[PDB]
C-alpha cells in the first residue's frame, strides 16, 4: 500500500536547522533573503496552502507536455501565419518577445527563494517554481521558432531581452526589479503575489480565449496549459505576506505590494492595453481594457488584500483614473513610433472602432480622437513623412515608457520630476516617483534610453541611430501599420 | 551649442526630446517644438506660441534666449498658445 | 537599413545552423544578464543585486571566452527530463507499494531501525542542503545551458528529500520507538557523526563565487556523498536484510551519476582555458579535506 | 544495462511443442487453423519481417493515443460539422458507418490467428493485431460520438453493423467472409495481405490527405495515426503465403488471394469510388478514382504477388476494365436510391464536374451522362417524383451490391447466373459467380435483401417497408441530396 | 417515418455514458441473428461453430452485453497503466543487471531456474492462446475486451520470461537456459500435469467452459501454486529480482480474477448457471490439482 | 399471380426487381418495367418495346403472356427496342 501525502508531507519541509559553523545571517544574508530580521524559528510558520510532491509533479507535467506538443505538430500544415488577421499576428509577436525569455528569467526569481528563503515550505515550492518557469520559457521559445523562417519579427521571441529596444528595456527594468534583482521575500511578494496571482492569471486566461476566437488553437492550447501551472508557485506570496504581518512588518509588506502593483500596471498598459482595445477585431471584443482591469484585476486585488489584512494602496484613486486614460496614449505612441517596435501595431481607429471607443470611454473622440483626426487626414493625403517621427519621446526614469498625458480638448500632461544626488529625473506619475524614492539605490544610476542618447552613447544622434542601437537588423523587422493603412480609406 | 529640452506641446499626447540652441529665442524654440507636433498629432492653430517651465504659470519673454533664461539642460517646458 | 531574408532559426544560431536541435532552440544563450558587464540587470549599475552578480559571477577566477557554448552531454530539456523521471518514480513508487504489502520493514535485522533513525532519516537535511546549493549554482551560473543542468539537479535533490521523508514516516509505522520523524534535527545539529557533514554544508552554502560553488558542490561534496554515504549505506542495508533501501539508493545514484556526467562536461569545457586547471584544482584541494572529514565522521557513526 | 531485442526475440516465439495428451489435429483443427495438412514443424520457418515486443508496443501506442485525443480536445471549437462542405460530412458519415465496428470485428480475425495458427510468430503478431484493431474500433467510435448530438446519421457509426441496411449487409457479407468466417491461415491471406496491405493502407493515406484538404485536422490526425499501426499486423499474410507455396499449396494460396482481392474491390468501388470522383469538391481532387487504383493499388498488387512467386489473378483484365466503369454506376445507384443510405450522397454532376469526368474518363457523357441528363432536367423541373425510386434494384448474391452495367450509348449490362441445388442465383460479374463456386457451402443458403423481400420477410412489401427493415428510425436518417439540389441551379 | 431530434449518445445508450460504454458496449453484431451469427450461409462452417459453441452454451443469460469490466478499461487506459508497469520492469532489469544481481544468487539456483522457470514461456503462451479463444467466442464485446487485454498480459509474461531466460544464460551459460525448455515442457514429469491441463483446456471449445476452465480454475492455480511458491523459493535463494518481477505479473493476474469474478456475478443472475459453473469447476479442478502438485514437487526437488 | 422478374431496360445502368403478373402480355410487362426507367434515367423513345431473356437474341411475341412464355420466377429479362 501507499501512504497518503498528509501522513508524510510535514517531513519534506522539516529542513530548517540552527547553524553553528557559520552564523544565521551568513547563511541567510538579508540582501538575498529579505527576512527583515525575523529569526528562523518564526519562518517555520510559513504554510503553502496547495501541496505538491515530486512524483505527482513529474507525472502530471509529463501529461501536459504530451498534449501541448502533439497539438502543435498536428496543426503544422494549417498555415496559421498565412491565414490569421494581422492584429492576431502582431499580438503573437508582441507576446512572445515580451514574455518568453522573461519566463526563463523567472527561474532565477524562484531559485532566489529556493536558496535564500528562511521558510522551508517556500524553498520547496520555489523548486517546483524553478521547474514551472523552465517549462514556460522552453515552450515559448519552441513554439514561435517555427515562424522564424516566415517572418524576421519572430526572431524577437529570442532577441527582445538581448536588445536595447525601448519596450524590451521597459520589460527588463520591471522584471529585473521584481524577479531577478531583489531578495527572496521581495520576490515572493512582488512576483508571485502581485504579478502572477494579480495580473498574469487573468491575462493568460483572457489571451487563451482571444486565441480561440482568432482561430489559433495551438496557441490557445499552449497558453491554457501554461496557466494551469501558475497556482503551484504563485501561491507563495500570500503566506509570506501573512508572516510579515504577524511579525510586525505590515508596513513593509504593504509598501512592497504597493510598489509591485503599480510597476506591473504601467507595463501592462503598454503591452496589453493596446492589444485589447485596438488590435483585436471590433467584432471579437467582449469587454474593454478598462472593464477587464475593473472586473478582473482591481476588484480581485481589493478582496485579496482585505483577506490578508492589508489595505488598498495609497494611490488607488490614481490607479482608477489611469485605467481610463493611460493605454490610449500608450497605444497612440506605439503606433506613431511603430518603426521602433518589433511587431506591427494596428491603428484601430476606423469610424466603427471610434464609435466603440466612444461607448467604452465617453469623451474619447474629444481627446485621442483629435490626434487620430490629424493622422488620418495625413494618411489620406499620403503624407508618410508626417506619420513618422524624427525625434525621441521623453522617457520615464522608472517605467522606461514615454511621458504621456491626455490630448485634445481637455489637454493635461504632468511630469513628476526629482532632483536627486545632483541629477534631474523625470517620472510619468506621482507613483513612479514615489517608487524611486522608496529605494533609490535600486535605481539612481540607471540611465534610460534618452539619458544614453544625450550622453553620446547613440550615434548617429537621430531616431535612425536609435533604431540601430535598439538592435534592428533589417527593414523588415521594424514595425509598420498592421493593415498597410487600409483603415484610412474606410 | 546644442541644448536638450523635454517639451510638451498644447493638445498633444506626450512630452518629446527636442534639441534646441543656446542662442534660440523662445519664439524659435516654440517653432522647433511645433515642427514635431503641429500637423502630425495637433491641428494647426492661429496664434502666438509661448514657452514656460512645465506646469508653471509664468511665461518666458518671447525674445529671451535659452541661454538668457537660466533653463538647465533636460528641464521640462510647455509650449502653449498666448493668452 | 537593408532588406534581409527570414532566418530559419534564431539569429544567434542562424549562421551555423538551419534547424538546431530542440535542446539548442530552447536552452542556448538565454542569460541576457551577461550582456552588459557594468549592469547585469536593468537597474542601477550599483544596485545590490548588480554588485552581487558583478562580484560573484562576472569576477570569478574561473574564466571562459564562451560559457554559453557549454552543452549538457545528455541534452536534457524539461520535457525529456519529466519523461525520464516519471519512469523512475513509477519504479520507486511501485517498490514502496510492494515492499509495504509484504511487511518488509518488520523483517530487517534487530537494531537496523536504530541505525536508520541515526544514519538515514537525518539525510533529509543533507539532501535539502544539496537542493539549496544546486539552486544557488543555477541562479549564478554564467550560461543558461549550465543553469538548466542545475535546475534539474535541484529537482533531483528534492526528489531524494521526498523519498527520505516518505520512508522515514513509513519505517516509523513498524518502529514507533526509534525516534523516526522526531529526532532528526537534533541529530543533525548535535550528533558527532553528522557534524562533519553539517560544517561542510554550512561552509559550502556560503561560498558565493559561482565557480567555487560549482566545484565544491559537484566535484567535491556530491562525489563524496556517492562514495561515502550512499554506497556504504547500501552495503550495510543488505547485511541487515533491508532489500528496499539498496534498490532505492540505486535509483538515486542514477541521478547522482547524471550530475557527475554534466559536471565533468563543464570541467572539460572550462579547461579549454589552461588557466582554469589551477583554479579548479585549487578549489578541489581547498574543499576535499572538509569532505573527507565529513565522510569519516559519518562512517564511524554508521558502523557504531 | 538492457540486452538488445535481437538476442532474446527468438525465445518469445519458441512456443511450438509436440502435443501428447491431445493430437496435433485436435489442438489445431483444420477448420479453424487452415494449415492444409502441413505439420507443425514446417510452420516454425514463419518469419514476420517487422518485429516488435510488448514493452515497445505499450510505450509507442501510449504516445500515439496521447496525441490523437489531445488534438480532438484542442480542436473541439473548430465546429467541423457546421463549417465543412456537405461532401466532407457525408464522407465522414459513410466512413464511420462502414468501418468502425468492422475494425472491432477484425479483432476476431486476429484472435482466430492468435489461437489457431500453427506458426508461433503469427500467433504473437496476431496478439498485437488484436490490440491494434481494438484501438481502431474504439477510436472510430469515440470520435464520431461527438457528432451524435448534431446529426442522427452519425448514430450509424455504431448502428450500421447492427442493421439490415443494404450497404451494411454488403460490408458484413464481405468482412464475415474474409475476417470472422474462415480459418486462421485464410484470415492471414485474405484480411492482412489482400485487404489491409492491398487496399486499406493506401486508402487511409489518401483519406488523411483529403481530410487535411477539407480543413478537418482532427480526422486527418486520427486516420494518419491509425495508418501507422497497419504494417505491424498487416505483415502477417506474406510469410503465410510463402510457407504455403514452399509446401506445395501454391494453387490454394493463389485461390484465396484471387477471391479476396475481387471481393475487396467490389466493396471499395461502392464506398470509396463515389467519394473520390463525386463527393470531394472538384478543386480538391488530386486525381481520379481510376488514377488512384492504377497508382496506389494495382501496381502494388502486381509486384507484391510476383515477389511471392504468385501470379496476377486470372481476372486481371476484367479488373482493369471494371476500374473504368463500375464505380460510376455504383455512384449513380447510391444517389438515385439515396433514401436507403445513412449519409447524403453528392450528385457531383455540375457542368464543370462533368467536364472533369469527361477528361478523366473519355466518353463519360455518352454513357453515365445520358442518365444524369434525364435526372438533371427532372430536378430543374422540380420533378422530385422522378428522382425518387419506387422499386428495388436487383442484387448480387455474392457482393450484396446491385447488378449494374454501362448505360447510355454503350449500353451493356450482364448478369452471371447459376442454378445450384435447385435455386437460381444471380451475380454481378463472372468473378463473383466464380467466388461462389469456389466455396459454395460458405454462401449457398444466404439470402440477399431482395431474396428476403420476395420470400415475405419484409412487410409491407414496398420500398417503405424495406426502409423500415433496413433499420431507419426517423425521416432525418435517410439519405438526401447533399446539396439540396443546388447543383442543378447552375 | 416521423421526425426525431438528434440523440446525445448512441441510440442503444440514449434511454439510460462513460468513455468505456461509448467504445465497448454492444459491438458483437454476431449475436443479433440466432440462426446466422455471421452474414453468410446459415450452414457455413463458422456459423455452425458459433451456433454450437457460443449460442448453444449451457451457460445462459438473456443480456450478456450488460456485463461491465469492474475496472472499465479501454485500450487507452490499459496502455497508460501497462506502460507504467513496463517502466517499472525495465528499471528493474536495467538496474539489477548493473549490479550483477544474477552472480549473487545461491549456488545451484540457475539450475532450478532452468528447470522450473524458463519453461514457463510455454505455459504462458498457452494462456495467451486460450485467452484469445475466449475473446473470439464470448457473447458480449465487454467480455471479449477483458479477454483481449488478458491475451496481451499473457504475451507480456511470455516476453518477461524470454528476456530473463536469455539474460540469466549470460551469467550461467552451461545450464541449458534458452536451449532445453521445449524438452522439459514435453518430457519432464514436473511439467506434464501443466501440459496435460493446457492441451485439454485448449480443446474445450464451448465459450462458457473455456472461460470457466481458464479463468476460474487454471489461472487461480497458477497464482497459488506457481507464482507465489516461485517468489518464496527465489527469496530463499537470494534471487531478489524474480519476486519483484512476479509482483507486477500478479497485478495482472489479480485484475484477471477481478473481471472473472464480476462475470460470474453477472452469470449468476440466472440461477440455473450455478450448477453449470460448479460442474465445470469440479471437472477441471482435478487436472489443475495434479498440475500444481507435480510442479511443486519439481520445484522442491 | 404475382411473378417477380429481374429486368434490364435498354440504356439504363442497372437491373431492377419488377413484379409482374402471370397473365400479363409482354407488352404489359415492358410497360411495367419502363415505368421505373423511362424519364427517370432513360430518355423516352418512339419504337416498340420488346422483351427477351437476358443476353438472348430472340424476342418474345408481344401478346404472349408470362404464363405461356416458359419464363420462371426471378429469371432475368431485357426490355429493348425494335
Ligand atoms: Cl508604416
Ligand atoms: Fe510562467
Ligand atoms: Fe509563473
Ligand atoms: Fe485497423
Ligand atoms: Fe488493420
Ligand atoms: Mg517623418
Ligand atoms: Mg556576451
Ligand atoms: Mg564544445
Ligand atoms: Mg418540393
Ligand atoms: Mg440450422
Ligand atoms: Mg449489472
Ligand atoms: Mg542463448
Ligand atoms: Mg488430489
Ligand atoms: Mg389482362
Amino acid at each position: 500500500a501507499m501512504h497518503p501525502r498528509k501522513d508524510w508531507y510535514e517531513l519534506t519541509r522539516a529542513t530548517n536547522w540552527t547553524p553553528s559553523y557559520v552564523t544565521e545571517e551568513q547563511l541567510f544574508p538579508e540582501r538575498m533573503s529579505g527576512h527583515m530580521g525575523i529569526p528562523l524559528e518564526k519562518w517555520e510558520s510559513y504554510d503553502e496552502p496547495y501541496k505538491t510532491s515530486y512524483p505527482e509533479y513529474v507525472s502530471i507535467q509529463r501529461e501536459k507536455d504530451a498534449g501541448a506538443y502533439s497539438v502543435k505538430a498536428a496543426l503544422e500544415r494549417a498555415k496559421i501565419y498565412e491565414n490569421s488577421d494581422p492584429g492576431w499576428i502582431s499580438t503573437l509577436k508582441s507576446h512572445y518577445g515580451a514574455i518568453a525569455v522573461g519566463e526563463y528569467a523567472a527561474v532565477t526569481g524562484e531559485g532566489r527563494m529556493a536558496r535564500f528563503s528562511k521558510a522551508p515550505g517556500n524553498r520547496n515550492m520555489a523548486t517546483f517554481g524553478m521547474m514551472d518557469e523552465l517549462r514556460h520559457g522552453q515552450l515559448q521559445l519552441f513554439f514561435p521558432h517555427e515562424y522564424c523562417k516566415k517572418d524576421r519579427q519572430f526572431d524577437w521571441a529570442w532577441r527582445a531581452y538581448h536588445s536595447n529596444e525601448w519596450a524590451a528595456i521597459a520589460a527588463k527594468h520591471f522584471f529585473d526589479d521584481i524577479i531577478t534583482g531583489r531578495d527572496a521575500i521581495s520576490v515572493a511578494i512582488m512576483l508571485t503575489f502581485s504579478f502572477e496571482t494579480g495580473f498574469t492569471n487573468m491575462q493568460f486566461l483572457g489571451l487563451a480565449a482571444d486565441a480561440a476566437e482568432a482561430g489559433d488553437y495551438t496557441f490557445a492550447n499552449l497558453i491554457s496549459s501554461i496557466q494551469t501551472d501558475e497556482s503551484r508557485h504563485a501561491q507563495q506570496g500570500g503566506p509570506a505576506l501573512q508572516l510579515l504581518i504577524e511579525n510586525g512588518k505590515r508596513e513593509e509588506a504593504q509598501k512592497k505590494v504597493d510598489m509591485a502593483i503599480w510597476r506591473a500596471w504601467r507595463l501592462f498598459a503598454v503591452l496589453t492595453g493596446p492589444v485589447m482595445d485596438y488590435y483585436t477585431p471590433l467584432e471579437d471584443r467582449s469587454q474593454s481594457f478598462k472593464e477587464f482591469m475593473y472586473e478582473w484585476i482591481i476588484g480581485q486585488f481589493e478582496r485579496s488584500l482585505i483577506d490578508l489584512g492589508l489595505d488598498k494602496p495609497w494611490y488607488w484613486d490614481l490607479f482608477l483614473k489611469d485605467i481610463d486614460e493611460l493605454h490610449h496614449s500608450y497605444h497612440m505612441g506605439v503606433w506613431y513610433w511603430r518603426t521602433t517596435a518589433w511587431w506591427n501595431p494596428a491603428a484601430g481607429v476606423t469610424p466603427e472602432e471610434r464609435d466603440w471607443l466612444e461607448e467604452k470611454y465617453p469623451g474619447w473622440n474629444k481627446r485621442w480622437g483629435r490626434c487620430w483626426d490629424v493622422i488620418t487626414e495625413n494618411v489620406l493625403n499620403d503624407r508618410m513623412d508626417l506619420v513618422s517621427p524624427e525625434t525621441l519621446p521623453s522617457v520615464c526614469n522608472m517605467s522606461q515608457i514615454p511621458l504621456v498625458g491626455v490630448p485634445g480638448d481637455d489637454w493635461n500632461i504632468e511630469v513628476f520630476s526629482l532632483e536627486h544626488n545632483g541629477r534631474l529625473y523625470h517620472f510619468g506619475s506621482e507613483v513612479d516617483r514615489w517608487v524611486f524614492q522608496q529605494d533609490p539605490v535600486q535605481y539612481q544610476n540607471h540611465m534610460n534610453i534618452v539619458d544614453r542618447f544625450l550622453a553620446g552613447q547613440i550615434q548617429p544622434m537621430t531616431l535612425e541611430g536609435a533604431l540601430k542601437y535598439m538592435g534592428f537588423q533589417s527593414i523588415e523587422e521594424m514595425g509598420k501599420d498592421a493593415h498597410d493603412f487600409a483603415w484610412a480609406d474606410k | 551649442s546644442a541644448f536638450p529640452v523635454h517639451a510638451a506641446f498644447e493638445k498633444d499626447f506626450l512630452v518629446q526630446l527636442v534639441v534646441v540652441d543656446l542662442n534660440d529665442s523662445m519664439d524659435q524654440v516654440a517653432e522647433k517644438v511645433a515642427y514635431h507636433c503641429v500637423n502630425r498629432r495637433v491641428a494647426p492653430r492661429e496664434g502666438v506660441m509661448r514657452v514656460r517651465k512645465h506646469r508653471s504659470t509664468e511665461l518666458f519673454p518671447r525674445d529671451m534666449t535659452i541661454a538668457e533664461s537660466g533653463l538647465n539642460p533636460t528641464e521640462v517646458i510647455d509650449v502653449v498658445f498666448e493668452e | 537599413f537593408e532588406s534581409k531574408k527570414p532566418m530559419r532559426t534564431w539569429s544567434h544560431l542562424a549562421e551555423m545552423r538551419k534547424k538546431p536541435s530542440e535542446y539548442d532552440i530552447v536552452s542556448r544563450k538565454l542569460h541576457y544578464s551577461t550582456n552588459n558587464p557594468d549592469s547585469p540587470w536593468e537597474l542601477s549599475p550599483d544596485s545590490p543585486m548588480n554588485l552581487w552578480y558583478k562580484q560573484y559571477r562576472n569576477a570569478s577566477p574561473l574564466k571562459h571566452d564562451n560559457w554559453d557554448a557549454f552543452t549538457d552531454p545528455d541534452q536534457l530539456v524539461y520535457r525529456t527530463y519529466n519523461l525520464m523521471q516519471d519512469g523512475q518514480e513509477s519504479y520507486v513508487q511501485s517498490l514502496f507499494d510492494q515492499f509495504n504489502e509484504r511487511e518488509h520493514d518488520q523483517m530487517v535485522r534487530e537494531g537496523w531501525e536504530h541505525t536508520m533513525a541515526r544514519c538515514y532519516s537525518p539525510l533529509r537535511y543533507l539532501f535539502h542542503c544539496l537542493q539549496m546549493s544546486s539552486a544557488y549554482v543555477q541562479q549564478m551560473a554564467p550560461a543558461s545551458t549550465i543553469s538548466n543542468c542545475c535546475i534539474l539537479q535541484t529537482a533531483d535533490s528534492l526528489r531524494w528529500l521526498t523519498h527520505t521523508a516518505y520512508r522515514t514516516h513509513e519505517l516509523s509505522l513498524t518502529y514507533p520507538d526509534a525516534g523516526l520523524g522526531e529526532h532528526e534535527r537534533e541529530l543533525w545539529e548535535k550528533e558527532p557523526g553528522w557534524q562533519g557533514l553539517r560544517e561542510l554544508m554550512e561552509k559550502q552554502l556560503t561560498a558565493f563565487d559561482w565557480g567555487e560553488a560549482f566545484v565544491s558542490l559537484n566535484l567535491v561534496v556530491k562525489p563524496m556523498i556517492v562514495e561515502s554515504i550512499f554506497k556504504p549505506l547500501q552495503q550495510q542495508a543488505w547485511e541487515n536484510n533491508d532489500t528496499l533501501l539498496p534498490l532505492l539508493i540505486d535509483s538515486q545514484l542514477k541521478d547522482a551519476e547524471r550530475h557527475s556526467r554534466w559536471s565533468k562536461a563543464l570541467v572539460k569545457h572550462a579547461l579549454e582555458n589552461p588557466d582554469n586547471h589551477a583554479v579548479i584544482e585549487g578549489w578541489i584541494e581547498k574543499w576535499r579535506p572538509l569532505a573527507d572529514r565529513a565522510a569519516e565522521a559519518y562512517l564511524s557513526m554508521l558502523s557504531s
